RNA sequence: UUAUUGGAGGUAGAGCACUGUUUGGACGAGGGGCCCCGGGUUACCGAAUUCAGACAAACUCCGAAUGCCAAUUAAUUUAACUUGGGAGUCAGAACAUGGGUGAUAAGGUCCGUGUUCGAAAGGGAAACAGCCCAGACCACCAGCUAAGGUCCCAAAAU
RNA sequence: UAAUAGCUCACUAGUCGAGUGACACUGCGCCGAAAAUGUACCGGGGCUAAACAUAUUACCGAAGCUGUGGAUUGUCCUUUG
RNA sequence: CUGGGGCGGUCGCCUCCUAAAAGGUAACGGAGGCGCUCAAAGGUUCCCUCAGAAUGGUUGGAAAUCAUUCAUAGAGUGUAA
RNA sequence: UUGGCACCUCGAUGUCGGCUCAUCGCAUCCUGGGGCUGUAGUCGGUCCCAAGGGUUGGGCUGUUCGCCCAUUAAAGCGGUA
RNA sequence: CUGGUGACUAUAGCAAGGAGGUCACACCUGUUCCCAUGCCGAACACAGAAGUUAAGCUCCUUAGCGUCGAUGGUAGUCGAACUUACGUUCCGCUAGAGUAGAACGUUGCCAGG
């Protein structure tokens, strides 16, 4: 289980990445979201890891 | 006709690049005996041994277990840079 | 100059993917010649289109290394 | 230096990024010339360089050019607004990427070879270096 | 019409560097070529006969 | 949207297995100029064969990553379609990338992809629509940071 | 020089009293470098670091985020908030 | 229509490439065809498998036709690719 | 310079030469300072520094250019819509 | 084991050498009627079994050609960070060629022994 913070904006980032952000549940910058460690969500990490900071 | 050797686990285009910058060449050893090993060897030692015992002389390779009798089936060499990039050691029959 | 023309494109290729459910008479793969052959419950039209004849499920397949085929298999 | 016949006289102009698909290891002769940089090379440059080497060396000597300009290139007529097709041919080019061997030379000593290929290097648009064979 | 656009002979620096009159001459060339179009039209309007 | 599975497709690369191009050799298949029916040649070599090295948008024995199409699957998300009322838009621009044209020129032109501008203010780039950071309901003599920076102009390390 | 001739270099021997060369890959830099109103491509002062590279710690810094209060429109709770 | 207009060229359809491995994708970007033909060159049933080279052989590239062997496709597929 | 682009200007940015008045650049025509010379000397060739000042009057042509007469230390190349 | 007949990407094939036969299959004897060849019983088809393993067929061995083919490394590349350099740096995938090597087929149903 882990929390996921959107530390870095989506202005200037493609719509793929923006979509993963919405799917994760991140809506503003420096917003956090707690989820489980599905590999389905590890892929959502890896698409946007440069936008994101994860903590466990 | 001797090379001391290290074994390498998995590698990337930064670990491998740092080795081959340091002057250590990657290689494999496969053939008649053991199954297969991925190794580091020293570029300078390898050069000296080949200038000594020929393009196809026989070599004793101290992988970390006992020495293995090998020869060079193929070498990937980098022109514009003048250094060896990968080596294939064919562990020969007896 | 002596050039500057080209014809309309014809929208060739696959039109229903593999592992997909398909009704009768459904186009699968428009083409020119047997780029892909038929298989089971598939017919080849005059212009070499490939159409299902029965409802079922699509599976593109092998027919010997330079030859594919396509089969619409029933389901239950 | 030209091809005798080609199917398409108006080609796209080639790619210049990357490195050699081949022609890197000196094969025929003893010494060679190796590009450190990328550019195009023409019939004209090749004739000049080859003349330079063959004059610097006596009749004792053997040269192997290792490139050929297959690819033509265009230039429009002068004082012409853009568009309206594609221009006629005015030359033929071999692309060169770093690594590739341009000239190889056999029948001499390394000093003579160095000076000849030095003289030739100044007649190409490319930085070169001098190569010997391998192991 | 082709002559209409090309510079004359022995026209020096100031006259050659003049560059404002290009449209004048281009329009004169269009006029003469329009006339060739008229004649070609007449030629087509001729009653062909075999 | 991702994970997984499957699938179509022939790109970058690479390669010469066909199509065309091409280097240097070994033979040659027999011609040609010239000498006297035949026989010669410091020569073209049309070719055939073969060894080695090379070229390709309209060559491919081969063949990626990506992207795409779906799934009796799982997770996260919150949109999608239909019917009707009402519109506006059909001059687009720069930047990055893949490519054409051009001169591997243009703040060039035309396409693909993406972002921004348009329609978007704020901080940096001296100033500077499109670059980088970032998306303003309002107030606050409160705080943490980004990009970018810390000698003075000019806030923060001489 | 007219050939001569003159004179040197190589090649060596003698003094010394420690280093001395030639090959290659690299980093940073040097000239190449001449334009028209006025220094005139660090923004300026000015800097031999106040530059460059590498590593680290602090900090400033937006109308971003947070804190506090207020308006509006929705959703969940909720009688009332 | 158009890298001003004009001349030149083009206007509809088909096939390649540009076209960036779905599809689609522009330019006065590059190469070519079409405005038909076939009562069989259609339908069906039976059977057959080519081109090219070497060799042998009259009128001789033995290229006409023949015989054999090789040859998996380089022939042919009415007609562009 | 001949060109490409077509970003500014279409509810107006007025052409060529000449006259008047200058100004900057230097890739220096002269004068100045030097190296080399295949510089004996006078004259020259060439190249480096140098932009302080100076740098002609007429004939033809609307002409700039150009040719010519006669001089001059020299009869400069260009930017400034 | 032989034969018939399907299935699998030639790992199955090509090539060379060798071997066997009246129980199969073959070649083989002839045109007798069915039937047939831009001409011939070569082929097709039929009445056959005197004859022969030569050939086709099948079996054994060999890795010369073909086919398949890792690991490792490389080119390339989605994405990200720097910068405009015919680019670099990090991650993930991942060739092609080749190298070692695999392989001179394996099964399924049926009739015979
Ligand atoms: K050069
Ligand atoms: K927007
Ligand atoms: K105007
Ligand atoms: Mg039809
Ligand atoms: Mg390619
Ligand atoms: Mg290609
Ligand atoms: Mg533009
Ligand atoms: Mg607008
Ligand atoms: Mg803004
Ligand atoms: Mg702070
Ligand atoms: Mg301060
Ligand atoms: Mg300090
Ligand atoms: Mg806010
Ligand atoms: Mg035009
Ligand atoms: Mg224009
Ligand atoms: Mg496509
Ligand atoms: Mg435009
Ligand atoms: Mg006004
Ligand atoms: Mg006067």
């Amino acid at each position: 289980k882990l929390q996921i913070t959107l530390t870095r904006s989506v202005i200037g980032r493609p719509e793929t990445q923006r979509k993963t952000v919405e799917a994760l549940g991140l809506k503003k910058t420096n917003s956090s979201v707690v989820v489980e460690d599905n590999p389905a969500i590890r892929g959502q990490i890896n698409k946007v890891k440069h936008l994101v900071t994860v903590e466990e | 006709s001797l090379k001391s050797i290290i074994r390498q686990g998995k590698q990337t285009r930064s670990d491998l690049k740092q080795l081959r910058k340091s002057g250590k060449v990657p290689a494999v050893v496969y053939g008649y005996g053991t199954k297969n090993v991925s190794v580091k060897v020293d570029e300078v030692e390898f050069i000296k041994v080949i200038r000594e015992v020929g393009r196809n002389g026989v070599i004793e390779l101290g992988v970390g277990s006992k020495t293995i009798k090998v020869m060079v089936a193929d070498y990937q060499f980098d022109p514009l840079k003048n250094q060896i990039t990968h080596i294939d050691f064919l562990a020969i029959n007896m | 100059t002596k050039n500057g023309r080209d014809s309309e494109s014809k929208r060739l290729g696959a039109k229903r993917a593999d592992g997909q459910f398909v009704t009768g008479g459904s186009i699968l793969y428009r083409q020119r010649g047997t780029k892909i052959y038929p298989g089971e419950n598939v017919g080849r039209g005059g212009d070499d289109t490939l159409f299902a004849k029965i409802d079922g499920v699509v599976k593109f397949e092998r027919k010997g290394r330079d030859k594919k085929q396509v089969s619409v298999y029933a389901v239950a | 230096l030209l091809p005798k016949r080609v199917k398409y006289r108006r080609q796209h102009r080639p790619k210049t990024t990357g490195r050699s698909k081949g022609g890197n290891y000196v094969t025929f002769g003893e010494f060679g010339l190796q590009a450190t940089t990328t550019s195009w090379i023409t019939s004209r440059q090749i004739e000049s360089a080859r003349i330079a080497m063959t004059r610097y060396m006596k009749r004792g000597g053997k040269v192997w050019i290792k490139i050929f300009p297959h690819t033509p290139y265009t230039k429009k007529p002068l004082e012409v607004r853009m568009g309206a097709g594609k221009g006629a041919v005015e030359g033929w080019i071999a692309v060169v990427k770093p690594g590739r061997i341009l000239f190889e030379v056999a029948g001499v000593s390394e000093e003579v070879a160095r000076e000849a290929l030095r003289l030739a290097s100044h007649k190409l648009p490319v930085k070169t270096k001098f190569v010997k064979r391998e192991e | 019409a082709q002559r209409a656009t090309k510079k004359p002979k022995n026209l020096s620096s100031s006259e050659g560097k003049i560059k404002v009159t290009k449209p004048y001459f281009a329009s004169k060339q269009k006029k003469l070529r329009k006339t060739v179009k008229s004649l070609e039209t007449r030629l087509e309007k001729l009653e062909r006969v075999e």
